């Protein structure tokens, strides 16, 4: 062999109980000797008629496999000793059997590892002489804490009450369990069932049915169907469905999932995992609802005027499904006429005479069909001021936020049944491809609060009317959120002297260079050789005016002329020069 | 030819050889003990000579070329096969006996057992077990390296 | 006077010496040392001026028993005699110092010395460290762990000498021998080396895009003490600079170490320059050189082709095959995001990048080794305006005032073209009458900001436009201005 | 306190101040028994009576020339070594170990079964030396091998010059064998005028064997500044080379492993340059040989 140098010896056997102490011989071939002891290959542990015969006793042998080396500098031989424990009684056995085709399986709790290869049988034992038997190795790399048995016996005959036993053995000291016993009337786990298929009817998504095929037997099931809005599945038990059932009270046109789990016995056997989440498409539905439309009178002419026609819809409760189709309906209320159109976009112009009274119609048609035609009786765009309402003011906490309070006209607050509030931008001149945003307020609320469709730094114009069938009132101002300073002022362009009065014409300064609503402007003048404070005039903003006049001043007298833009948070610097000399 | 064979023969155990050193320092594994496991048909060791190198003379296969042919080599390629024969029994045997028991530190790689089947394809037709290993693959390395010197000059 | 304090001691394992120090005039001195015993036997030896005799262990002198050593010195008709001294000579040990090159290892404020000794057993050890002006100062290295032995000492800041030594110390914690003779010197240089101003030599690029820098050769000296020669702690090993190019950043990093003192070709680009140090522990420090970059007077053609989503430039490059690097750097922010390529036209996709109203910078650069920095060839570094120039064109604050009876001054503020080099190309103003019967046009350079319109005819309506142009497109005119006089 | 050759002995003293020394005895090789005077050249007067005199050693003082006189004839001698023993250590001063803290390296050039061994002196007063295989068993390998010659190489070690001894010797077999399984074992026995000392080897010429560096190396000039390095085995390496071959490192001035006898490289600047290694064991590399660029 390889051990030529003699050998070693050892008492009681490589394989020990913890904690113990073991004799080592290490004997010479006849005609210092040192001890090598290696924990886990790690060096950590070290120290001619006794020679040829030397023993030791060695104790603390730490948890595992370990080398003694007996030395004598020229080897002689070795023993690779272990240390163990006897296994510990399992707990928690527990078995499994999957539906009508499929095999029983059984897992258990090993407790403590050994550090050591053992092994554990498992024996299943049944009336009418039926019995089997089957092991596991589990060392240090597998590990056995489940297996399976391999035998389908029948699960209709569940009148037996049948004994499982696990047994756990290894080189130290054998252990065994309990003498489990199970009833076989719930050991068997049903299969999820399949064709679940879910079928339309009635021609609205509340109203559904859904199928499956699974087996005769199961007298539970449970149905799990949501949409996306929320993580939470909605719930539902079923005794005895046999393979269908009808949903109703379901939300329209929303995508759900579906699960479904079964039961064999409502005081037997187990519950069922839950199958393949199932995505469906609910149709759509006819909406009920009332979308309010909004108009604008633009007088081209007496008897060619202007009308807009704008709406937009927010919310799947009136435009659910696929629309395409707008049939917009225009009836005169004096005289029997009407006017019909075809429409796919949210808005439209046309050209009617101003005689007649008006009511503005239009459908929302998607592919289930068209809607309630959403109807709205139509008065003069501006009425006349004894309804009118008092001067609105408006606040802004918020650069996205503008709150409105009305006050109550000086007619009765009675007559008017309902306000409606629209704001909008403002150009040099006419703007049409921008639409105005509108809302509805009932007169019995006090304040309005605007924050959507608006940008901070842009001056806008909002208007209320007080919606009455009869004659409504009407009223507007200007104002924006948040403004800040301007970056510069706009051009003196033109000057003139004419009927002893000095006029002074401009252009409209572009957009940016506001950041926000211009409130006036102030002009500055004075004298080129006078450096004392410039004489000033003051101008209120309009947005059609574009000239201003000055009194006459000093002839033969040359003077220098400049302006500011002045809003409420800031005040634009100085722009272009003049001078004249009248 | 045998020829890449036994490069990659050489290759694969000293990657082993490598890992035994690596891992068995604190066996006996460094010093040499230098013994084999042949003695009997050693003609290995006596007949795999070139011909110029013969000086006192007293002293069918696949990869024998024909360029090559002698009376003399054949005992040559026979040696080597028995040889082989020795070497895969016993590695097959320690190979067997290093997982019956629970330690795994070292692991034969099979490389050089299959390179030594496919050469036998092509020529003809506890504490103990770690230390026969050790001195198993001292040997085995010098063979090797003389195994392919001669078919190094015998093939080209 | 005469012979005093004789020693005599055994010197590495096989040889012995003795040693000792005359008081008086060395003139006309001998030395005789007897050395004698009873096993009575007797031996001389002579020497003459030199004292330091050696007896190894086969001359007939005993070295495992008693002897008595005394010394003789002859002068003239005179012999004088020191003390006797009685001992062995076997375990009198005088240890070697520690042989070999002893290794020095460096940290903040710390000097490692290791070294291997023949012996394994530990022994005590001493050590003595000069400065470069001052004299020598002791230090003892104390207890260590033994094979090897290690020893520590404060870096100072410039260089300095230091020599070790040793004595096997006997068991019992005593003095077992003679002290031992001192090993060569370890000289170690500053721990951060003093720069001192080198010079640099700056050139305008010439015609072709290529600038030259050679770096003159110069060079401080460090103060050291007098054992210091041929090692790196009298002058560092070596000067190094290393150059960067922070301008072609599109391919991997590639910056170039140099020997100091040699000539090299550099481009219009911005290069960082560092000039350091390699000591006998590594790099010391860095010297800095920022270059900023310059560009060549020769305009060269460039073409471009923006909107959409498609972006292209076009040219006429030198020679394709080789890859080229382009960059765009927007010159008028503060160059937050970074586009440049690497690949005569590029092709690539419209980004919100260079797509704003500002000036653009576009540098192409011809690329044939990414190890080097002299094939780098400056094609050409070129200021751009994207967008719509004409509405940015548009001059602001257009003011006239009359001068005399039939001229009139108009000035303005520059556009915002004005700034940027390159593109604003020309000025021009029209003078209308609005009866239609004259119309007049006059060209402004782009670095006056006036111009003077002579010849008008009085009591005339007048009317007069500003707009500014470029090399590629017109300019939209101003808000109009109504004068008359 | 053996007899090391005809009418000299050697014997041992444990070199340790306070130990006594061994007892020995000397006959004179005469058969007349009488008084008779005993002498040495390390004292004068006679030491001993008798023809069998009993000293004991423990010094140098104490070995050396012993004869036995009487009156104007010779009648016979003895020669009286000693051998330094420390702590049970034998104490070895002859010779300087190498930078391996080996004291003897043997070396060969290829596999003929010829080595040379060579190692370093501290001194040259009377230094004789001698090469043996000390072998025990009948089957140990011999080696057959002749007288040492100094070599001209001072060698510097620790900023020290040793001389190089050096011996050619030479193994032989009756007839040869593939592979060595029985290492070659070495004896060499020092000794400075009285001192003696045994040192010992073991190896196998397999793991020491230096190859030459190449003989024939050119550097053919090729496009895009590329270049064909070529080399030779060295006429001393072994016959056949294919049975035994090389493995040739070539570096540039890190190094690239071939095994043909023609390479494509780029140069720098510098030289370029080829070792020779043996291509299975990693017994020692040969020199450089190099041609500049
Ligand atoms: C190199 O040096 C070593 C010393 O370190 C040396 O070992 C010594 O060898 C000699 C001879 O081989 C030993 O002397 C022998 O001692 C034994 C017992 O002590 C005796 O039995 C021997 O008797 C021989 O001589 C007798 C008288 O001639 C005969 O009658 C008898 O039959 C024997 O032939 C002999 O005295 C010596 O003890 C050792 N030293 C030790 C062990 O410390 C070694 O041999 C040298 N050579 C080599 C190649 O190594
Ligand atoms: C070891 O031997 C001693 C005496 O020989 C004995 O008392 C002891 O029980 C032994 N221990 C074992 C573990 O066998
Ligand atoms: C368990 O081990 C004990 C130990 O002696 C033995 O007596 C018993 O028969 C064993 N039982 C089984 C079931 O293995
Ligand atoms: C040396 O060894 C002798 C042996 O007797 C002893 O007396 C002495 O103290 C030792 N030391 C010195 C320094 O001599
Ligand atoms: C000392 O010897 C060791 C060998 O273990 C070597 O690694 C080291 O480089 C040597 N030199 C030193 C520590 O200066
Ligand atoms: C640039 O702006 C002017 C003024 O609006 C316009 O006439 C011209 O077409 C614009 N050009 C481009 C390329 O957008």
């Amino acid at each position: 062999d390889v051990c030529k140098l003699g050998t070693v010896t050892v008492q009681p056997a490589p394989v020990i109980p913890l904690g113990s102490a073991a004799n080592i011989s290490c004997s010479l071939n006849p005609k210092e000797l040192i001890l090598l002891k290696f924990v886990n290959d790690v060096l950590v542990e070290n120290l001619d008629h006794t020679g040829h015969s030397s023993t030791f006793q060695v104790t603390n042998l730490s948890l595992g496999m370990t080398l003694f080396v007996c030395k004598l500098p020229v080897p002689v031989c070795g023993v690779e000793i272990s240390v163990g424990v006897a296994p510990e009684p399992p707990q928690n056995i527990s078995c499994v059997q999957e539906g009508e085709n499929g095999t029983v399986a059984c897992s258990w709790n090993s407790g403590k590892v050994t550090y050591l290869k053992t092994n554990y049988t498992l024996q299943l034992s049944g009336p009418n002489n039926l019995t089997c038997q089957k092991q596991c190795f589990s060392d240090n790399r597998q590990n056995c804490n489940r297996l399976d048995l391999g035998i389908n016996l029948s699960p209709d005959l569940a009148e037996s009450r049948f004994i499982v036993r696990v047994t756990a053995i290894n080189d130290l000291g054998n252990s065994s369990s309990l003498p489990h016993t199970f009833t076989f009337l719930d050991i068997v786990i049903p299969l999820p069932p399949w064709d679940i298929r879910i079928n339309f009817l009635n021609a609205s998504g509340s109203r559904g049915t859904l199928q499956w095929e699974d087996e005769g037997q199961v007298v539970l099931n449970q149905l799990r169907y949501q949409p996306l809005n929320s993580t939470s599945w909605n719930m539902v038990n079923a005794t005895n469905a046999k393979g269908k059932y009808d949903l109703r009270d379901l939300r329209p046109f929303t995508e759900y999932e579906f699960q479904i789990s079964s039961k064999l016995h409502l005081s037997g056997g187990s519950w069922s995992n839950w199958s393949e989440s199932l995505r469906t498409r609910t149709p759509e539905e006819e909406p009920v609802g009332i979308l309010d439309i909004w108009y604008m009178k633009q007088d081209i002419d007496y008897d060619r005027q202007q009308i807009s026609l704008f709406w937009k819809s927010l919310n799947p409760s009136e435009a659910r499904g696929k629309i395409l189709h707008y049939q917009v309906t225009l009836q005169e209320v004096t005289k029997k006429t009407t006017l019909q159109n075809t429409t796919r976009h949210t808005s439209w112009t046309r050209v009617i005479p101003r005689t007649g009274a008006w009511t503005a119609s239009v459908s929302a048609a998607n592919s289930k069909g068209a809607s309630a035609p959403t109807h709205i009786n139509i008065v003069d765009l501006c009425g006349t001021g004894l309804l009118a309402p008092h001067q609105v003011s408006a606040k802004s906490e918020n650069m996205d936020n503008i709150l409105v309070t009305w006050q109550p006209p000086k007619k009765a607050d009675s007559a008017v049944r309902e306000y409606i509030v629209e704001w909008r931008a403002l150009q040099p001149g006419s703007i049409t491809k921008f639409p105005p945003h509108w809302l509805r307020i009932p007169p019995d609320n006090m304040s309005a609060l605007i924050s959507e469709n608006i940008k901070p730094y842009i001056c806008y114009e909002i208007r209320v009317h007080a919606l009455s069938e009869s004659q409504g009132g009407c009223s507007s101002i200007r104002g924006d959120s948040k403004h800040k300073a301007p970056v510069s002022g706009p051009h003196i362009t033109a000057i003139t002297e004419k009927k002893e009065r000095l006029f002074i014409s401009w252009t409209h300064i572009p957009f940016p260079e506001q950041r926000g609503c211009i409130l006036h402007y102030r002009i500055y003048w004075k004298e080129r050789d006078s450096t004392a404070q410039p004489e000033l005039c003051e101008i209120q903003y309009r947005r059609s005016q574009n000239s201003h006049p000055i009194s006459s001043l000093q002839p033969r007298v040359t003077y220098v002329l400049w302006m500011t833009a002045v809003t409420a948070a800031g005040e634009s610097p100085q722009g272009n020069e003049r001078e004249f000399c009248p | 030819r045998c020829l890449s064979q036994s490069r990659n023969l050489l290759k694969t155990t000293d990657d082993m050889v490598k890992t035994a050193r690596e891992k068995l320092k604190h066996y006996s594994c460094t010093d040499i003990d230098h013994e084999d496991i042949t003695r009997d048909q050693t003609s290995t060791l006596k007949t795999c000579l070139p011909l110029e190198l013969h000086k006192n003379e007293s002293c069918r296969g696949s990869c024998l070329p024909p360029q090559k042919t002698s009376l003399m080599m054949t005992l040559c390629l026979g040696s080597i096969y028995e040889d082989l024969k020795m070497y895969q029994t016993e590695f097959q045997a320690i190979n067997a006996a290093l997982q019956n028991h629970n330690h795994q530190q070292i692991i034969l790689d099979k490389g050089m057992l299959v390179a030594i089947d496919e050469l036998m394809q092509s020529l003809n037709h506890p504490y103990r077990v770690k230390m026969k290993l050790c001195i198993l693959l001292h040997a085995f390395s010098t063979r090797v390296v003389t195994i392919n010197r001669v078919m190094g000059y015998l093939s080209s | 006077l005469g012979p005093r304090n004789l020693s005599c001691y055994r010197v590495s394992k096989t040889d012995y010496e003795c040693s000792w120090q005359y008081d008086g005039p060395e003139d006309n001195v001998s030395h005789v040392l007897w050395c004698c015993f009873v096993p009575e036997r007797c031996r001389y030896f002579s020497s003459g001026p030199d004292r330091t005799v050696q007896f190894w262990e086969q001359d007939g002198i005993p070295v495992l028993s008693k002897v008595n050593f005394w010394v003789e010195s002859r002068l003239g008709n005179r012999t004088m005699k020191s003390q006797k001294i009685s001992q062995y000579l076997y375990n009198w040990t005088k240890t070697t110092p520690p042989l070999g090159h002893i290794k020095v290892s460096q940290s903040h404020r710390q000097l490692r010395m290791d070294w291997n000794v023949s012996e394994e057993a530990g022994a005590e050890v001493q050590f003595r460290r000069r400065m470069p002006t001052t004299n020598w100062t002791l230090g003892d290295c104390g207890p260590q762990v033994n094979m090897s032995e290690s020893c520590l000492c404060p870096s100072e800041n410039m260089a300095q000498e230091i020599q070790i030594r040793r004595r096997r110390r006997l068991s019992s914690g005593a003095p077992g021998g003679p002290w031992s003779d001192w090993s060569m010197p370890v000289c170690v240089p500053p721990e951060v080396l003093p720069q001192a101003k080198i010079k640099f030599l700056v050139e305008p690029l010439n015609q072709g895009g290529r600038r030259r820098l050679t770096m003159q050769g110069q060079s401080p000296q460090l103060a050291v003490p007098e054992g210091c020669r041929g090692r790196p702690g009298a002058q560092v090993k070596k000067h190094l600079v290393l150059v960067r190019m922070l301008s072609c950043r599109c391919q991997a990093q590639t910056s170039k170490t140099v020997p100091l003192g040699k000539k090299l070709n550099l481009s219009g680009a911005t290069y960082d320059l560092n000039v350091l140090a390699k000591t006998r522990f590594g790099r010391s420090t860095i010297q800095k050189w920022h270059l900023p970059a310059q560009e060549l007077t020769e305009t060269r053609a460039l073409n471009v082709s923006v909107g959409g989503n498609m972006t292209s430039m076009q040219w006429a490059a030198q020679a394709p095959g080789t890859t080229y690097c382009l960059e765009w750097q927007p010159w008028f922010q503060h160059r937050n995001h970074t586009h440049c390529t690497l690949i005569v036209t590029h092709s690539w996709s419209s980004k919100p990048t260079l797509e704003q109203e500002e000036c653009y910078r576009i540098t192409v650069f011809a690329s044939k080794n990414p190890k080097n920095p002299m094939l780098w060839a400056t094609v050409l570094s070129s200021y751009y305006f994207g967008g719509n120039a004409s509405r940015a064109g548009t001059p602001r604050h257009v003011s006239v005032r009359n001068q005399t009876g039939d001229s009139v001054s108009v000035e303005w503020t520059a556009s915002q073209l004005s700034t940027c080099p390159g593109v604003l190309t020309q000025y021009v103003v029209r003078c209308e009458a609005e009866d239609g019967a004259w119309e007049s046009e006059w060209l402004v350079p782009p670095t006056k900001t006036q111009v003077t319109l002579d010849g008008l005819r009085s009591r005339v309506m007048y009317k007069v436009q500003v707009r500014a142009d470029t090399a590629r497109l017109p300019g939209a005119w101003s808000h109009p201005q109504r004068f008359s006089f | 306190m053996w007899e090391l050759e005809k009418d000299v002995y050697v014997v041992e003293v444990d070199w340790t101040p306070d130990a006594p020394g061994e007892t020995v005895n000397l006959t004179c090789d005469t058969p007349e028994e009488d008084d008779i005077t005993w002498t040495s050249d390390q004292r004068h007067g006679v030491i001993g009576s008798g023809k069998t005199l009993t000293i004991t050693v423990k010094e140098f003082l104490d070995a050396g020339q012993y004869t036995c006189h009487k009156g104007g004839e010779t009648l016979s001698h003895s020669h009286l070594l000693l051998h330094k023993k420390e702590n049970g250590i034998w104490s070895t001063e002859i010779l300087k170990n190498f930078k391996n803290k080996t004291f003897l390296k043997c070396e060969a050039p290829n596999y003929s079964g010829r080595f040379t061994c060579s190692w370093l002196v501290q001194r040259n007063m009377d230094l004789k030396f001698n090469i043996k295989s000390s072998s025990s068993s009948p089957d140990s390998r011999a080696v057959t091998c002749g007288m040492a010659s100094l070599s001209a190489e001072k060698v510097t070690l620790d900023q020290r010059d040793y001389e190089k001894y050096s011996v050619s010797c030479q193994e032989d077999v009756t007839c040869p064998t593939a592979e060595e399984t029985l290492p070659i074992e070495l004896a060499l026995e020092a000794r400075q005028q009285n001192k003696y000392e045994n040192y010992s080897t073991s190896f196998f010429i397999r793991d020491i064997i230096k190859p030459d560096p190449p003989k024939n190396l050119q550097m053919k000039p090729l496009k895009n500044s590329q270049v064909e390095v070529s080399w030779e085995y060295p006429d001393s390496w072994s016959t056949p080379h294919s049975y035994f071959s090389l493995k040739f490192f070539v570096r540039i001035q890190g190094a690239f492993l071939v095994e043909k006898t023609s390479t494509e490289v780029q140069c720098k600047g510098g030289n370029v340059c080829v070792q020779a290694q043996d291509r299975y064991y990693n017994s020692s590399c040969s020199k450089w040989a190099c041609v500049p660029c």
